[PDB]
């Protein structure tokens, strides 16, 4: 798996591959590892399907009651949410969660959940096996206040080498871009991003 | 913030009577006529939908009820605490039964765990009785078709036909004098529809009454093909088109 | 709090009565009659059904004799929804001895249990004690044949013929005065159908009102058969017996 | 008859009496108000002196809910300090699992549906308070008061207890005087003088005043108590309006 | 006389509580109408602040139980809100188990499932509530479903709730004659909301500003409360024709 | 066992051999491995097969239940929410792997659940020992817009790469087709490749071939009566 | 009247009956007196015999090395709520190493008591109680009511014939409250003070209870010949 | 160690022309040693029959469980359980102990009595149900048994010729295992006759 999470100037961008291993099976290669816990809230997910699943589906349940009594909640509710559930149940839990969201007020944050269930603010973040790959070039090549064509183009060139290099990782770059203008899904094949 | 009736409700009174069921019966009373027919080929059960303001859609009240495929459930008296049993009716069929044999219980014993509930409300703290009797006509294999009454005691007995709340009396004399051992399905609704009309005061067509069957198999109304031996449901509910035709030859 | 509302079902009166028993037992004296008459052959049962309507469905009908297991069968008089939890926790109790010692249970045992059960409600709880009397009608290999009654009480007695629900005070008088301890089970059919034919409320006795049943050591090669009279039967043993 | 002995009882009229006697305990009670400002909340009370033995200024009644909520209340003091602190467990799992400090209309309901939970059934009592609460959140500054009977509202200014009709009008020339709003520094002000009037219904006893605020300029949208200076100055401007 | 105090039939085969919870519904004073377009569900409720101290924008009968549905209450504030916040976890949790957003009807059969208990267990009080719900189901298209105090619950084309109740219902009654069919014929619900309004002012024989009025409007896949100003939009709409 | 799905036009289909086994013995050479859930709702199990028997059974019995409570069509994803909840709590222990299908008013749907709880969404799924067998089948022709009858050649073509090639999988081929606004119509035995050929001879011994010590009649009657 | 069954139940009035008959268990019980300064607060109890053959009931309970009460009313009500008090005390000091505040003690007894007063089935409790402590802001006095209302206060009376021992208390205020480092002369205010509320009888060597608490003192008892001195 | 294997013991069913016959072995041990030759693994329930093979405590505890469930049964539904009936049954009670099971391997084997049909079945000891037309094989020599039948069967045999075959299927499977034989039995059941039949085999 190789997913990342980038805030830029109009909001935030969430990435990832779309492969599904069983060992060196394949179970799925067009996976949809970007899940949506809230309108213009979603997670990348990492670890065990199952328990990030459940997890997910958990958040959202919790976002969906929030909003019911106390209107819309900030990005940092719902990483607060995801903690919570992977702090308090971290020895049965294997889960690395991204958790990215779009308020009007504090516009794109990124927040990530580590194996622990220790919570970390960043202005992007990478996760999954695929990711050891790329901190050098993520680092290098990441810049603050990004337009939306650069962030498109700095995921996919990052995902693009994750995948390369990464056998849990393959497949279609999926990516959900969380500005103002609302929720964008975009796809991007092998034959693009292979021979960037 | 303690639920601290733990006694019994209804208790023995002097005389003998248990003055809960006795009012349960008396609320039963009050409530919409409802009857049932048994034939040789089927079982009917019948009632009119009494709609409390004509911007209600009385179709979405459902005073018949299905609670299995080849069992179904009539009332009269307060309908929520139908409601409710119904509920309890469906799962106490897949409970009980459908998960142990892999099959439908049959009429007598889903009849048997009806009036148990209502057995207990009769008798367990701080609850009052269901102020409910039911008609529960149904079919299986090796008992054939019955119909059952079940009254807020949890008593229940089986009928070759009757009636039960508001015009009740008169009902049950009507359907002595037509009721034989030789009846059809279709002169069975015939004489419910006749019996259910002295009853009922304003309109009285497929909208204003409600009426369903036990009777042949429904493999139409199963939903899939390629089990031979699932043949589909004997509960069928009359729709309000094919109750008027009837009506026609009354 | 809710102490207001409380009937307190479990207090003696001034005079060292429970309530609840004595008002349960006013409810059982208005239900239809059970009669239990013990031969040395053989046990009839005997009852007569409440409800009488040309439209009841007989022949499927069960409100006053019940089957506990092969060799012990009970006469109801009272609620009987509340009989029928009784029933089957009687029925509960018959197997778990079967389980447990691989023997069919012995009758004392199985109307102490159920007797112990209703006790249990006049003492403690707070709930309405069980508005039933039972007539027990058993065989086992220790005692033999044996019949019981137990009451809303939770006290039970050994009986050689015995009745309850209506009239039982002239019932009983009628059943001290033509019982022997020498009698057989034919001629105890014919004293129990007696006795209800005139104790009855009812103009006459008939096929459609009654529920009857033996428990014979008259099968094939020495077992115990259990018959639940059909309709058709009572009919015939009311015309051999000549009350119709 | 009977149907005021026990609570969560239904009377013929659709009434709960016991709700109903128990707003007797709360109009019975100390003076307390609520003042919305342009930026937060002011709250005071009336705290009677019984004795000279009584230490001044040690006997607090307003209570601090998490970090930027008030509570005040009138009616059986103990009844008010048991809600609070369920207004603090409510606060503190809210915080817990959402991060962020409680929303007051988010507070106001869980206090609410506590206070109505009393209503529900006749094992409990219900609560002999009338309490009026408040603070700064990100949507803004919110007063609140909530009845025996778990009916709450949002106000402009709130009052309740033995001088409620006296403080009533008071506050309502206020809102008539002020549309575009009044200040936080202004509302302590006003809000002593409310206290002061509202005292000629407790007049045989001579009292004490007490006054505390949220306010997102003056407090940093945190709750305090007006000490010193501050509450000198509002005593003083208070004695100088009722002469 | 006890049978009056707890939920247990007195001789008539009654149950006084029960009973006496639905005069509670009317302790407000405040009228409600429900109807139905082509693609939507208008409710409307009249609002009164009477006193001066009182913030307006808290004052509501009118809840957002989920995003597709809405429900108005007639009764007591508290007995409404706790039915809201029963029905919103009820809605949450129907969700998460289930996997698809709870329908209208269902919500309303659990809510009655739910005061049917209150009416035969004897602890627990009935609420003294009318529950109203709303939405544009997916299935069943526009909805209204209502609640009691007795746990009675049906579908209707339209319906009102509150004192003056049977002026409102007989007004509704007298349109759906004339037009012959079981909905309000229009194709925006701005239009619904005019008509809904428009038939209260006829029935009530009152006139409404802005402030007077409460208005909730479903469509698919979301229910939303209109401002004060979008309601200014609507009596200017109803006053020039 | 090789269990399959995919979708087509107006549809969704699933399919699954025949074989049960007991590590390299055939325990069922005509088991049923297509579940039934809801009329128009069907589960194909693997894994362990009392598992997966029993975890469809509990929630096509909740699935109606919701159905009689709610008035409506069972959904896809009800079905799919509540096997993955219930797999999920039991962390694997249960071991069935399922392939879920099915039409409601919401369309068509085709969903996979492993047994410790994770869920896929797909146009072609495969599941059990013979997975890759028929993956690649599926791999290789499966297309968008598929009509009906070319979709139960390549759901039937999937099924029989695995009876041929993988030894867990074997005997005949199940079909269940599920289209939109029509009867689910559930083809067992659709294919038979598998007939055993004729015995050489004929075992059937000569009568009294058995040396018998004793001989009894039972009593399965209930009394002999009098 | 109708109203006084249980504690759950508000009179047509809004008052609690059976918190007021609660309220009036502490009026018959035996007078004790609370008063401090800045340095020190004392507690001054009559004890009260059965006859001459019995021992005088203890008045006062040792809550902590820098807390304690003085009780009027029912004795096993008060014993409960000192061991709660000296159970919290005890926490405070194993989880936290620090003191009770004598503000917070008295605010949890406040809301122990409270409990009791909302609850069906419970009583409230019978007891008053006079809580003196010397903790970081000094020394401190608290009079304890089974309403749950707590008060802090200069100085105090409870119990029978209270009053007078309190209008003593009203007066000499001003003169008390500047006791500082003199611990016999504050004893003797407060042992002044409860002289106001005795008619018949006069203090005896087994009669009289007095304890103290302040800067470099302890919590400490003395009874018998130990306050033969202040007769 | 493995607790299916411990004791020792086969079962076999097959069906006839209107008929069904059910076999198993005598043989009860403690691994290597012999302990009882009388230790019979069918039992009746009415009409159906049940033969367990496994750990002889739970073959024993099942037999006392479901002539217990069948009584009840009996008592409430006022007629005798059928072979279909009593199929799921077994299997329900089963599939409860699904992480704590009963070390079994049942067989039903019965005429339902309405339908006039035979029918037999087979389970795990988590209670898959395994429906044959042929023949159900269970125990510590299941391959063998497995073996036997698969070339000794042929379908629509009458009574007295599936005698000769079930038991020479369960003779010569008993012979190549070390924990089965020494006695066996054979019913052979019509639908209101059954004969049981005790076979003569070599006791080692
Ligand atoms: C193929 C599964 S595979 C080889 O993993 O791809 C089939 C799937 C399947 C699903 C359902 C049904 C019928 N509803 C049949 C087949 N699975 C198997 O064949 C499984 N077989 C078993 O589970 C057998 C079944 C018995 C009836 C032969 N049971 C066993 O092998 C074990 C089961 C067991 C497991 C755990 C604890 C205890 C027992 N038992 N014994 N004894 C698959 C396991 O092979
Ligand atoms: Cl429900
Ligand atoms: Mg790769
Ligand atoms: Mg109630
Ligand atoms: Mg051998
Ligand atoms: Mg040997």
């Amino acid at each position: 798996t190789s997913i990342m999470a980038v805030t830029f100037k109009d909001g935030v961008i969430l990435g990832a591959d779309s492969r599904t291993t069983t060992g060196a099976y394949i179970a799925n290669r067009v996976t949809d590892k970007l899940t949506r816990v809230h309108d213009k809230i979603w997670c990348c997910r990492s670890g065990s399907a199952a328990d990030t699943q459940a997890i997910a589906d958990i958040v959202q349940y919790h976002l969906e009651l929030y909003t019911s009594q106390y209107g819309t909640p900030s990005t940092e509710t719902a990483a607060s949410v995801f903690k919570e559930l992977c702090y308090e149940n971290k020895d049965n839990l294997t889960a690395g969660i991204i958790v990215a969201g779009y308020d009007d007020k504090n516009k794109g944050e990124v927040y990530t959940i580590p194996l622990g269930g220790s919570v970390h603010k960043l202005p992007y973040a990478i996760a999954g096996s695929g990711s050891t790959f790329i901190y050098g070039y993520c680092d290098k090549n990441f810049r603050e206040n990004m337009s939306k064509e650069e962030t498109v183009d700095f995921i996919k060139h990052s995902l693009s080498q994750a995948i390369k290099w990464d056998g849990s990782s393959g497949g279609v770059i999926r990516m959900v871009v969380l500005t103002a203008a609302g929720v964008e899904r975009l796809i991007f094949y092998p034959d693009e991003y292979e021979q960037l | 913030m303690t639920d601290r009736y733990s006694f019994s409700l209804t208790t023995f009174s002097p005389s003998g009577k248990l003055g809960q069921i006795d009012y349960a019966l008396t609320a039963v009373k009050q409530g919409v006529t409802s009857l049932g027919i048994k034939a040789t080929n089927g079982v009917v059960i019948a009632t009119e939908k009494k709609s409390s303001s004509p911007l209600a859609m009385s179709e979405t009240l459902s005073k018949v009820s299905l609670l299995t495929p080849d069992i179904g459930a009539v009332y009269s008296g307060m309908g929520p605490d139908y409601r409710v049993l119904v509920d309890k009716s469906r799962k106490v069929a897949h409970t009980s039964y459908k998960r142990i044999y892999g099959e439908y219980p049959p009429t007598k014993l889903l009849v048997s765990e009806v009036a148990k509930i209502m057995q207990e409300a009769t008798q367990s703290g701080g609850v009052r009785p269901f102020g409910v009797s039911l008609l529960i006509a149904g079919h299986d294999e090796f008992n054939g078709f019955s119909l059952y009454q079940v009254d807020p005691s949890g008593s229940y007995f089986p009928w070759k036909a009757t009636a039960i709340g508001k015009g009740s009396v008169a009902a049950k004399t009507f359907l002595e004098k037509r009721w034989n051992d030789e009846l059809e399905l279709e002169d069975a609704i015939h004489i419910a529809l006749l019996t259910l009309k002295e009853s009922v005061e304003g309109e009285f067509n497929g909208d204003t009454i409600e009426l369903a069957i036990i009777g042949d198999e429904n493999p139409d109304l199963l939903g899939y093909t390629g089990i031979p031996t699932d043949k589909g449901p004997r509960f069928r509910k009359l729709t309000s088109q094919e109750i008027n035709d009837r009506l026609e030859a009354l | 709090g809710s102490r207001r509302y409380d009937s307190r079902t479990t207090i003696f009166s001034p005079e060292g009565r429970l309530y609840q028993v004595e008002y349960a037992l006013e409810s059982i004296s208005h239900a239809g009659t059970a009669i239990g008459i013990m031969a040395s052959d053989g046990i009839v049962l005997a009852a007569e059904r409440k409800v009488t309507s040309t439209l009841l469905e007989q022949d499927t009908s069960t409100e006053k004799l019940y089957k506990l297991n092969d060799k012990i069968a009970v006469a109801v008089a009272g609620l009987t929804a509340d009989a029928e939890i009784l029933i089957n926790t009687a029925r509960i109790h018959a197997q778990n001895y079967l389980k447990t010692y691989n023997e069919d249970i012995p009758v004392e045992i199985l109307v102490r249990r159920l007797s112990d059960i209703k006790q249990g409600y006049t003492q403690h709880g707070g709930l309405r004690p069980f508005g039933v009397s039972f007539i027990y009608a058993g065989y086992d290999d220790r005692y033999g044949y044996q019949l019981y009654t137990s009451n809303p009480s939770g006290n039970y007695t050994g009986w050689k013929a015995i009745s309850v629900g209506a009239n039982t005070s002239a019932a009983q008088t009628l059943l001290q005065m033509d019982y022997k301890d020498d009698m057989k089970v034919d001629d105890a059919i014919e004293l129990a159908l007696k006795t209800l034919s005139k104790t009855t409320d009812s103009s006459a006795l008939t096929y459609d009102r009654l529920e009857f049943a033996t428990i014979r050591k008259g099968a094939n090669d020495g077992e115990v058969y259990q018959k639940i009279f059909k309709p058709q039967e009572i009919k015939d043993i009311l015309v051999k017996t000549g009350i119709t | 008859t009977g149907y005021d002995l026990s609570n969560s009882v239904f009377s013929p009229d659709g009434r709960n009496f016991q709700v109903e006697y128990a707003v007797k305990a709360v109009e019975n009670g100390t003076t307390s108000i609520g003042i919305k400002c342009n930026d937060g909340v002011v709250f005071a009370v009336e705290k009677l002196i019984t004795s000279k033995l009584l230490v001044p200024q040690k006997n607090v009644k307003i209570q601090v809910v998490d970090r930027h909520i008030g509570c005040v209340y009138s009616g059986l003091i103990p009844d008010g300090r048991h809600l609070v602190n369920r207004g603090r467990e409510e606060a503190a799992s809210f915080k817990k699992l959402y991060k962020t400090p409680i929303p007051i209309p988010a507070f106001a309901d869980r206090l609410g549906q506590y206070v109505q939970a009393h209503t529900l059934y006749n094992s409990v009592r219900p609560f002999g308070v009338s309490t009026i609460f408040g603070g700064v959140d990100k949507n803004g500054a919110h007063l609140y008061m909530l009845e025996p009977s778990g009916s709450y509202w949002g106000y402009k200014g709130a009052a309740t207890g033995k001088g409620r009709q006296s403080a009533k009008a008071e506050l309502e020339k206020l809102v008539d005087h002020h549309p575009e709003g009044l200040s936080a520094r202004e509302a302590v002000k006003q809000a002593a003088k409310i206290i002061y009037l509202a005292h000629e219904d407790n007049k045989e006893k001579d009292f004490e005043l007490e006054i505390s605020w949220c306010s997102l300029s003056e407090t940093n949208g945190l709750h305090k108590f007006v000490k010193g200076d501050l509450l000198q100055e509002a005593i003083d401007f208070a004695q100088k309006e009722i002469n | 006389g006890y049978d009056r105090h707890i939920t247990i039939f007195s001789p008539e085969g009654r149950l006084y509580q029960v009973e006496y919870a639905f005069k509670a519904t009317n302790q407000t004073n405040i009228n409600s109408l429900a109807v139905r377009g082509k693609d939507c569900t208008v409710v409307i409720s009249q609002k009164k602040v009477p006193d001066k101290l009182l913030d307006p924008t808290t004052v509501s009968y009118i809840f957002c139980i989920s995003r597709t549905i809405g429900m108005v209450v007639n009764g007591p504030i508290p007995d409404a809100r706790n039915a809201a916040l029963r029905a919103k976890a009820e809605a949450a949790e129907f969700r998460y188990k289930y996997g698809y957003d709870m329908p209208c009807d269902v919500l309303a059969k659990r809510m009655a499932n739910l005061s049917q208990i209150y009416t035969q267990r004897a602890y627990m009080r009935p609420l003294g509530v009318i529950l109203t719900f709303v939405s544009v189901d997916e299935e069943l298209g526009p909805s209204i479903y209502k609640t009691d105090p007795a746990g009675y619950y049906v579908g209707y084309k339209a319906t009102a709730t509150g004192p003056k109740q049977q002026e409102i219902t007989t007004n509704l009654e007298n349109h759906f004659k004339k037009s012959k069919i079981d909905h309000i014929n229009e194709e925006s619900w701005e239009k619904v909301v005019e008509f809904a309004i428009t038939h209260m002012i006829d029935a009530l024989g009152t006139e409404f500003s802005k402030n007077d009025l409460e208005v909730g409007v479903a469509t698919k896949d979301k229910f939303f409360t209109l401002s004060a100003e979008n309601i200014e939009e609507r009596l200017v709409a109803i006053a020039e024709q | 066992t090789t269990i399959a799905g995919l979708v087509f036009q107006d549809g969704v289909i699933l399919g699954a051999d025949t074989r049960a086994t007991n590590d390299s013995v055939v325990a069922d050479k005509s088991c049923e491995k297509i579940h039934f859930i809801a009329p128009k709702i069907y589960c194909c199990g693997a894994g362990v097969a009392a598992d997966a028997e029993a975890v469809t059974q509990l929630i096509g019995s909740n699935i109606e239940l919701h159905s009689l409570y709610t008035s409506r069509e069972p959904r896809v994803v009800s079905a799919l929410q509540m096997l993955k909840q219930h797999l999920f709590k039991y962390q694997g222990h249960i071991g069935a792997y399922l392939i879920v299908a099915g039409v409601d008013p919401t369309g068509s749907h085709l969903f996979s659940i492993h047994a410790h709880g994770s869920t896929d969404v797909g146009y072609y799924l495969s599941l059990g020992s013979g997975s890759l067998a028929a993956m690649a089948v599926l791999e290789s022709h499966w297309k968008q817009d598929l009509t009906k009858e070319e979709a139960i050649k390549l759901a039937s073509d999937a099924i029989q790469a695995g009876i041929w090639n993988d030894l867990g999988s074997g005997s005949n081929v199940d079909v269940c087709v599920m289209e939109i606004g029509k009867d689910a119509e559930y083809l067992r035995n659709y294919l038979t490749p598998n007939v055993r050929e004729e015995k050489q001879k004929s075992y059937k011994f000569p009568r009294g071939t058995t040396a018998v010590l004793k001989e009894s009649i039972v009593n399965i009657c209930d009394i002999q009566e009098e | 009247n109708n109203y006084d069954g249980d504690t759950v139940t508000f009179s047509p009035t809004g008052r609690l009956f059976q918190v007021e008959y609660a309220l009036e268990a502490i009026k018959q019980g035996s007078v004790t007196v609370g008063l401090r300064s800045n340095t020190h607060a004392v507690l001054v109890a009559l004890k009260r015999n059965a006859d001459e053959l019995s021992s005088y009931q203890k008045k006062i309970i040792k809550c902590d090395e820098h807390m304690g009460l003085s009780l009027a009313g029912l004795a096993p009500d008060a014993r409960v709520l000192s061991n709660y008090l000296r159970q919290q005390c005890n926490y405070s000091s194993l989880v936290f190493n620090r003191k009770l505040a004598v503000e917070r003690a008295g605010h949890l007894l406040c809301d122990k008591a409270q409990k009791n007063t909302q609850s069906y089935g419970g009583r409230p409790y019978g007891v008053g109680l006079l809580i003196i402590g010397y903790d970081k802001s000094g020394a401190h006095l608290l009079e304890f009511q089974p309403s749950g209302n707590v008060t802090e206060l200069y100085g105090t009376a409870i119990g029978a014939r209270s009053q007078g021992a309190k209008t003593y208390l009203e007066r000499t205020l001003d003169t008390f409250i500047k006791i500082d480092g003199n611990p016999d002369e504050l004893i003797k205010a407060g042992v002044e003070a409860i002289s106001q509320s005795l008619r018949d009888e006069s203090l005896t060597v087994d009669n009289l209870s007095i304890a103290i608490v302040g800067k470099d003192t302890p919590f400490t008892i003395y009874d018998g010949e130990a306050v033969a001195k202040y007769i | 160690s493995d607790p299916s294997s411990i004791n020792g013991g086969i079962v076999v069913a097959m069906t006839g022309k209107d008929c069904v016959a059910i076999a198993c072995d005598l043989r009860l041990g403690s691994q290597s040693l012999g302990v009882s030759n009388k230790f019979e693994k069918i039992f009746h329930y009415g009409h159906v029959f049940l033969g367990i093979t496994g750990l002889a405590t739970d073959v024993t505890t099942l037999n006392e469980m479901f002539r217990y469930k069948t009584n009840l049964y009996k008592l409430k539904e006022e007629r005798a359980i059928e072979p279909e009936t009593f199929t799921q049954l077994v299997s329900s009670s089963l599939y409860e102990r699904r992480f704590g099971p009963y070390f079994v391997g049942p067989v039903v084997a019965g005429i339902n009595s309405k339908s006039g049909k035979p029918f037999i079945a087979g389970f795990d000891l988590i209670g898959c149900i395994d429906e044959a037309k042929d023949f159900i094989v269970s125990g510590t020599a299941s391959d063998q048994l497995f073996g036997m039948c698969e070339s000794l069967y042929e379908p629509n045999l009458e009574p007295e010729d599936l005698f000769e075959t079930i038991s020479q299927a369960l003779l010569n499977a008993a012979d190549r295992d070390a924990l089965s034989g020494w006695g066996a039995v054979v019913y052979i059941i019509k639908k209101d006759e059954v004969v049981k039949r005790y076979l003569k085999m070599r006791q080692d």
